[PDB]
């Protein structure tokens, strides 16, 4: 069903549930700091 | 189930969302 | 996508790939966002003008994949689709407005580190992360340049939203609140864009408040790719996600 996938929604599996960053979200989260 | 070796360099295909008709 | 990077493996997990049957031919990218429900843009379906109008049985959706080419083995999920949904009001003849389409999968996708759905933007996920100079994250399979330019693997390319005004001023086109633009201004050194096959794909942003990732655009249109002055639309998610709740709760 659809809410049986939303309250894991958008975190994956090799990057936010091991507490990883992938090679380029870090420019994201600057852009908001940063950015304007 | 699809049979996957029914499948490998296939084309991408023209995308008129990168030539809409709008603007011709 | 131009002026990107080859994707990490499980890095967008909802990535989907839209494959026509025959000929066998990459169409355009695709989102996962249930076990069942895959969103792309509703050109990617239907566009009268080039005599296209795919049925149920017309395509596939291949989940889970890096390669472009190489069927992934253990890893990649190809899913038949029991329907598709266009939005009523999609008007390709003005402007591409409301270029937006749901599909849904004859079986549910068994998630994986390889899939998992993207998470719709809620009322305040809109307000906080859609301003100008905020960027988000577009991928796909797509051409690396306006046009055999193929990649390899998938891309992924970070890109500025840009202002409302900025947006109306680079085109003659009506556009509307239900897009948004994005990318880089001439002159500044970096560029990048999507182009031809990452249609559909999706536009992703980080949320800094609870760390899952947002899909708040599909790749929609463009004139061309990459041009100065020029900006990729985006259907904006959640200005039409009444539609997509609507359709998910009367069909799902
Ligand atoms: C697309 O094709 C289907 C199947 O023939 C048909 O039901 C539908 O009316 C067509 N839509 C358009 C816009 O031509
Ligand atoms: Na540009």
């Amino acid at each position: 069903t659809f809410g049986s996938g939303e309250a894991d929604c958008g975190l994956r599996p090799l990057f936010e549930k091991k507490s990883l960053e992938d090679k380029t979200e870090r420019e994201l989260l600057e852009s908001y700091i940063d950015g304007r | 189930e699809f049979d996957p070796s029914l499948l490998a360099d296939a084309p991408t295909a023209r995308d008129p969302g990168r030539n809409p008709e709008f603007l011709r | 996508i131009v002026e990107g990077s080859d994707a990490e493996i499980g890095m967008s997990p909802w990535q989907v790939m839209l494959f026509r049957k025959s000929p066998q031919e990459l169409l355009c990218g695709a989102s996962l966002i249930s076990d069942r429900w895959v969103l792309t843009a509703a050109h990617c379906l239907l566009y009268p003008p080039w005599d296209k109008n795919f049925t149920e049985n017309d395509l596939l959706v291949r989940i889970g994949k890096h390669s472009r080419t190489r069927y992934e083995r253990n890893i990649e999920k190809i899913s038949m689709l029991e329907k598709i949904y266009i939005h009523p009001r999609y008007n390709w003849r003005e402007n591409l407005d409301r270029d937006i389409a749901l599909m849904k999968l004859k079986k549910p996708v068994a998630f994986s580190d390889y899939i998992h759905p993207v998470c719709l933007p809620d009322r305040e996920t809109a307000a906080s992360l859609l301003q100008a100079g905020y960027k988000g994250r577009v991928t796909g399979w797509g051409n690396l340049k306006e046009t055999k330019g193929q990649p390899s693997v998938l891309q992924v390319v970070n890109l500025p939203i840009v202002e409302r005004p900025v947006c109306k001023d680079s085109t003659r086109i009506r556009i509307t609140d239900n897009m948004f633009c994005a990318g880089y201004k001439p002159d500044e050194g970096k560029r990048g864009d999507a182009c031809e096959g990452d249609s559909g794909g999706p536009f992703v942003m980080k949320s800094p408040f609870n760390n899952r990732w947002y899909q708040m655009g599909i790749v929609s249109w463009g004139e061309g790719c990459d041009r100065d002055g020029k900006y990729g639309f985006y259907t904006h998610v959640f200005r039409l996600k009444k539609w997509i709740q609507k359709v998910i709760d009367q069909f799902g």
